[PDB]
């Protein structure tokens, strides 16, 4: 198997554990409790080609947990970017993480993930996004509750990390 | 111990490690701070033997100066060290060892905003560039003493610039003090006493050093691009002092247009033109007229502009163009209402007009750009909203001060817009996008741009009219036969995609339509012999298709669903015309016969299959809803065929089967003419059917999925009966109910049917059924039904109207049985749905009741740690507050349960709970419902628990984030506008339970009395943070 390493990066909130705990053991927690510095938990996925596992560094959003920050970056070789559809303020640190991300890996390639689709009230909405301008980036509605485009972030990551298009996770 | 830090450092960093990479960075985090941890730094930086990521990590472990004034200095003096060695070391050298620089760089950045910063030391970091560059002149330590605040010569900043990566360097060290800068105005709203330092020293010198990369050949470097967009950032977020840029905007422009495919292949066009969009999206009044207009020059015109784009079409360099028109449109969009007024109003008679009557041509003429659209060029795409807000500015404008001219001009202008964009949005598009890209994201792309261009013709439709837009659509395509055979199969692919197009912005001009207000429909489709006829031939084209190959499948869904939505909102039409709705009712029907007889198995056609076939029933249910007195004739053949399909032993779909019966009920509906009888005869039969067919599913099989998913379909099916049978709140012609309400209200009062005895029930052996009630769909479904005739008219004769003991033995049968967790919220919406419906009736007695079985006693084992249903019982809570007070302020459980609890879950870590609770209190201190002896209460019980709420107000704001502290506010500033006397004396005890900014607060929030805390708030939560 090949294994790749993922950062996941992102306000305070937002839902970056919950989503890796949803991928992990489909379970959906639903209450909030910050998380301090990392946690590194590895997520294999099937598919042809042979299996691929992403470990993924789920980092802290709130700087007062951060942790060692900028350090988990090092050796990264692909980011989620994760704000918050209803609280529009995550979103607006969207490029601060972004370049925090690049200042130390340029040209890897990032998912930036609109999560809590379900929640109706949305504040956020996608033709107000642009950040699908480069490549090396892209944009999906995702909700950790609602698992709407739910392995979508990883197969585009996938895709470009080994360099096919198609690969589609077969189960 | 600095070779062991070093291993679990690399071994944090490797790929495949033992020993749990969580623990080691734990360990890692906990050498930081430490006795040691800044020397350990020093250490790591200094000795060149340790790798690149060693080196960052202690680059990285200098950074904790946020763990008492002069270790600042000595971290200041390691940063300026290391920073000269490991920049010193990059010019003779190529690549690879920039990032640790770029973070030394960003934590001086840190560094120069902590020293300049407010709240005998030093206080004087100027220019860190000339700082930064008196280092490479270089009685050792001493230097960095003198060389801190240090003036540099501009000829000596020249100077430096000898080499390429020294103005890399130098350029990158701005780049990053603003860009780090801006993250820290983002988060934190305290540096408006740095922008000054930052304007009046780094500013002057950043500037020039941009201005001789842009302007002295042999010193370039692109950087500068990467830098000019950081300070364009930075001052956006200032204000849209003044620092100005337009000089940097000026050579910029100069620059891109000495930029060609022979001078360097148009790279730094591409660049300029990506600093240029982002200053037109985002803050385009930071450039000045003077230089937008010689924007405007070039960007419209051998000229450069256009060998540009010709460079991209003939590459194929689709991207570049697309941005390239996302960045020209984001221009010409600046002046959208000077253009307005230029063109249609009259505040050089016609010299000015030689300009912008061209000026609109070439806008046009770039509309309808030689491509195709989102697979090659947006420039159509793009700008749909350029032409949107010019529709808007020219309806807006004052009725007084138009042109003579200004209806002809602005006709011919977005008539001409329609015949550009009409071809855009053709099918023939969406069917080459997939042939050349498949079910790609473009796909989505292309239905975006054809809903904006609906939006664009809706817009339109204010302007032009039916006589300029509409009738051209109707006339144009009800004079000729699309397919004169009487297959009604157009038979000409081209003709096809046409008509379909013309039927898709028919259909949006349509909607906005109550087609019952004017005659206008029905005459000017009297005028058109061919209209219904094509409309009936583009459906059966559609749908008749032999889809070969997917491209046809797609192809097919998307004719079939633009002509059955232009059905349905044509019934409106159908009820002026009644003797045109047969054709379409029997082909729709014929239709869905296809569809069910429909049995070959691809698996995958027959979930084309399923989408068509739930399209035919949405728009013969959406006919019903309006021409259901006209639709009478078709009822016995209607019941008829739900009998022949209601059977589970039918390819038809559930959805299908529900949808059928809400039409069958609309036209049972208004079958009033008669007594109450006759109608009652259909609603039994069709209550029986119903019934009938779930007890037959229970009592026949084992349940499983199928069987599930069947009982879930007829639940669904009674659910839909009833809400055809609500009488619609508008009022109608003839009525003929009104002259016989009496009768219908004495006849379903009593119900000789036992309409209600049966559906609820049937509800009840669903949800009596273990297999059921946990399934909170089934529970859902279930309140809703009974839940139907709550809060309807009064005096109107609904069937189903249940009264409020019948609805609580229902949820009070159900809640011990069911899953808690997923069910307890329709129960309890159903419960506020009664309360709505029965608040005069209502005791606290009976609140009371209904809150302890239903919500009390499962608070500990269900609710207390489960955020929704905690939102749950607060949102009712909140309802019985907004509708009648006295049933909570009156209850046995408000000082008992309701006030102690509530008054503990404002420190929750929940959004939703935390706003929530803020509104439950927020109410209870600002309801106008209460009378004056309830008001009096509710001020005595606040100030009892007054000083406990203030101490869990604050101590929430402690520990909560930015986000969430203005779902405090709202409620804190309620009481300093109810309670001003007590809030202070209770403010002075829970600020020191959680010094001198404290006070500062007290003495600024209570003066303000409401509306503008908050900004009081925060800059006290900024100073209760640090400590
Ligand atoms: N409605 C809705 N809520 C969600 C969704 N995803 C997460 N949440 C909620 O949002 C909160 C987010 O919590 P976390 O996942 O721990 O947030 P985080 O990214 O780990 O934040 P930090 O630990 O501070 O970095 C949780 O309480 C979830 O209940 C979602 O997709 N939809
Ligand atoms: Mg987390």
């Amino acid at each position: 198997q090949v294994q790749f390493k993922l950062v996941l990066v992102g306000d305070g909130g937002t839902g970056k554990t919950t989503f890796v705990k949803r991928h992990l053991t489909g379970e959906f927690e639903k209450k909030y409790v910050a998380t301090l510095g990392v946690e590194v938990h590895p997520l294999v996925f099937h598919t042809n080609r042979g299996p691929i596992k992403f470990n993924v560094w789920d980092t802290a959003g709130l700087e007062k947990f951060g942790g060692l920050r900028d350090g988990y970056y090092i050796q990264a070789q692909c980011a989620i970017i994760m704000f918050d559809v209803t609280s529009r303020v995550t979103y607006k640190n969207v490029p601060n993480w972004h370049r925090d991300l690049v200042r130390v890996c340029e040209n890897i390639p990032i998912v930036l993930c609109g999560n809590k689709v379900d929640i109706k009230d949305r504040k956020v909405k996608a033709k107000s996004i642009v950040f699908h301008r480069k490549k090396n980036l892209q944009y999906y509605d995702i909700s950790a509750k609602s698992n709407y485009n739910f392995e979508k972030p990883f197969l585009w990551l996938a895709r470009k990390l080994i360099g096919d298009p198609n690969l589609e996770f077969v189960a | 111990s600095i070779h062991e830090v070093v291993a679990l450092i690399e071994e944090l960093y490797s790929p495949h490690p033992k020993h749990d990479v969580n623990q080691i960075q734990q360990s890692l985090q906990s050498i930081q701070k430490s006795e040691q941890g800044f020397h350990l730094a020093n250490e790591l930086l200094s000795d060149d033997k340790y790798s690149a990521n060693v080196k960052y990590f202690g680059a990285l472990t200098l950074t904790v100066q946020l763990n008492t004034l002069w270790n600042v200095f000595r971290s200041n003096l390691l940063y300026l060290t290391k920073f000269s060695t490991l920049y010193v070391s990059n010019p003779n050298m190529y690549g690879q060892s920039l990032i640790i620089i770029k973070k030394l760089m960003s934590n001086l950045s840190l560094i120069f905003t902590k020293i300049n910063d407010p709240q005998n030391m030093i206080k004087q970091w100027n220019n860190p560039i000339n700082t930064f560059i008196q280092l490479m002149s270089v009685a050792d330590q001493l230097l960095l003493d003198s060389i801190n605040c240090s003036l540099t010569y501009e000829q000596l900043s020249q100077f430096v610039s000898l080499s390429q990566k020294h103005n890399e360097l130098a350029l990158t060290f701005t780049e990053v003090i603003v860009e780090d800068l801006t993250k820290f105005q983002t988060k934190r709203h305290s540096m408006s006493q740095i922008h000054e330092v930052v304007h009046e020293h780094l500013y002057i010198s950043t500037m020039a050093l941009i201005n001789l990369n842009l302007t002295a050949q042999a010193v370039f470097n692109p950087t500068v691009f990467d830098c000019i967009t950081a300070w364009i950032n930075y001052i956006s977020l200032t204000r849209s002092g003044r620092m100005d840029l337009s000089e940097i905007f000026q050579n910029l422009i100069d620059l891109m247009y000495q930029s060609t495919e022979g001078s360097d292949g148009y790279e730094n066009a591409e660049k300029i033109l990506t600093i240029f969009g982002n200053v037109f999206a985002n803050d385009p009044l930071l450039m000045s007229y003077d230089l937008r207009q010689q924007i405007e020059c070039i960007f419209l015109g051998n000229s450069w502009m256009l060998q540009y784009m010709n460079y991209l079409v003939t590459n194929d360099f689709f991207s570049e163009l697309k941005e390239l028109a996302i960045c020209i449109v984001d221009f010409l969009q600046i002046n959208t209402l000077s253009v307005c007024n230029k063109l249609f109003t009259n505040i050089n008679g016609q010299v000015q007009d030689e300009y912008i009557q061209e000026y609109i041509k070439v806008l046009l003429q770039m509309t309808n750009f030689p491509l195709t659209p989102v697979l090659q060029e947006f420039f159509s795409v793009r700008m749909v909203d350029f032409w949107l807000d010019l529709s808007d500015a020219y309806t807006n404008l004052a009725s007084e001060t138009l042109r003579p001219n200004s209806i002809e001009l602005s006709t011919q202008i977005f008539q001409q817009l329609i015949n550009i964009y009409l071809p855009k949005i053709s099918l023939s598009v969406k069917q080459r996008i997939i042939e050349e890209e498949g079910e790609s994201t473009s796909v989505n792309e292309f239905e975006d741009f054809r809903n904006a261009v609906s939006d664009l013709a809706q817009s339109l439709w204010s302007i032009l009219g039916n006589d300029n837009l509409t009738n051209v659509l109707i006339d144009g395509m009800g004079q000729m036969p699309a397919a004169s055979d009487e297959t009604l199969i157009i038979k000409d692919t081209d003709v096809l995609f046409r008509i379909e197009t013309m039927c898709f912005v028919l259909n949006t001009i349509l909607v906005d339509m109550t087609l019952s207000e004017s005659p206008w429909i029905k005459n000017i489709v009297d005028a058109n012999k061919f209209f219904n006829q094509n409309v009936i031939s583009v459906f059966q084209t559609g749908f008749q298709t032999s889809a070969s190959t997917k491209v046809s499948q797609i192809l097919k869904l998307d004719f079939v669903r633009t002509s059955t939505t232009l059905i349905g909102t044509l019934a409106g039409y159908f009820k002026q015309e009644p003797f045109q709705l047969n054709p379409y009712v029997e082909a729709l029907f014929q239709g869905l016969h296809t569809c069910t007889n429909f049995t070959s198995k691809n698996e995958q056609e027959k979930i084309s299959n399923d989408k068509l076939e739930v399209m035919v029933i949405k728009t013969v249910s959406t006919l019903c809803e309006t021409c259901r007195e006209e639709l009478t004739p078709y009822l016995m053949h209607f019941i008829s065929f739900l009998n022949t399909v209601i059977m589970p032993d039918s390819n038809v779909s559930h959805f299908t089967r529900t949808k059928l019966v809400r039409s069958i009920g609309y036209v049972v509906q208004c079958q009033v003419s008669n007594g109450p009888e006759e109608q009652a005869k259909y609603i039994l039969q069709l209550t029986n059917l119903l019934s009938g067919s779930i007890e037959h599913c229970l009592a026949s099989s084992v349940q499983l999925q199928e069987q599930q998913d069947y009982i879930n379909c007829l639940l669904y099916c009674i659910s839909e009966l009833a809400t055809s049978l609500i009488q619609p709140t508008e009022i109608i012609e003839n009525d003929a109910l009104l002259q016989r309400l009496s009768e219908f209200q004495s006849f379903w009062s009593s119900d000789p049917l036992q309409i209600r005895s049966k559906i609820m029930c049937t509800i009840d052996k669903v949800l009596d059924n273990s297999i059921y009630c946990k399934n909170s769909a089934f529970v859902e479904i279930g309140c809703l039904i009974v839940g139907k005739g709550l809060n309807l008219p009064d005096g109107e004769p609904y069937f189903l109207k249940y009264n409020m003991s019948e609805v609580m033995n229902f949820v009070l049968r159900h809640v011990p049985n069911c899953e808690l967790a997923t069910c307890l919220p329709y129960f309890v919406y159903l419960l506020e749905k009664l309360i709505s419906e029965f608040r005069k009736e209502l005791t606290p007695q009976e609140f009371d009741f209904m809150f302890e079985k239903i919500l009390l006693v499962y608070y500990d084992a269900y609710i207390i740690n489960d955020p929704d249903l905690l939102q749950m019982t607060i949102g009712f809570v909140n309802n019985v507050l907004d509708v009648k007070p006295g049933l909570a302020i009156g209850s046995k459980h408000w000082t008992s349960f309701i006030l102690p609890q509530f008054l503990k879950l404002i420190p929750s870590r929940e959004k939703f709970t935390i706003v929530a609770v803020a509104k439950f209190w927020t109410k209870l201190i600002n309801n106008k419902k209460y009378n004056q002896e309830e008001l009096t209460t509710v001020r005595q019980q606040v100030s009892s628990i007054g000083g406990d709420l203030v101490y869990q107000i604050m101590y929430g704001l402690f520990h909560t984030q930015r986000s969430d502290l203005n779902s405090y506010t709202d409620l804190l500033r309620a009481l300093v506008a109810k309670f001003p006397i007590e809030a202070r004396e209770w403010l002075v005890a829970v600020l020191p339970q959680i010094a001198g900014h404290e006070k500062f607060i007290n003495k600024l929030l209570i003066t303000r009395g409401s509306r503008a805390a908050g900004n009081v708030i925060l800059q006290w939560w900024l100073d209760c943070t640090t400590l």
